[PDB]
């Protein structure tokens, strides 16, 4: 489903695309942890930010 | 390098004995010491990670 919409979204908007899955298999979450002492997020929404 | 306590871990103690005796209502004051960015920031940090 998804790839078509891409396909199609590409194509209006004139842009060119890479698709690569997500290296962690998540949607996002975001995870303090704690290792940084700081909330990062994980999963798809990571990769984006 | 020191024998002394830090700011946080001395901060994650008070958390400690307000568990033991059921204390979870909660207020912080503090002043311009330079200390009270990272009190309050251990302090905030410890009360989102926990059920």
């Amino acid at each position: 489903f998804c790839i078509d919409l891409l396909i199609k979204l590409a194509r209006t908007m004139n842009f060119t695309y890479e698709v690569h899955l997500v290296a962690d298999g998540k949607f996002g979450t975001q995870e303090r942890v704690n290792n940084s002492n700081k909330k990062e997020w994980n999963g798809m929404m990571g990769e984006l930010l | 390098f020191q024998f002394g306590p830090s700011i946080e871990q001395q901060a994650s103690v008070m958390l400690n004995i307000m568990e033991e005796y059921d204390w979870y209502i909660f207020s912080i004051v503090t002043t311009y010491f330079p200390g009270y960015q990272d009190f309050v920031n251990k302090i905030r940090s410890t009360i989102e990670n926990s059920f």
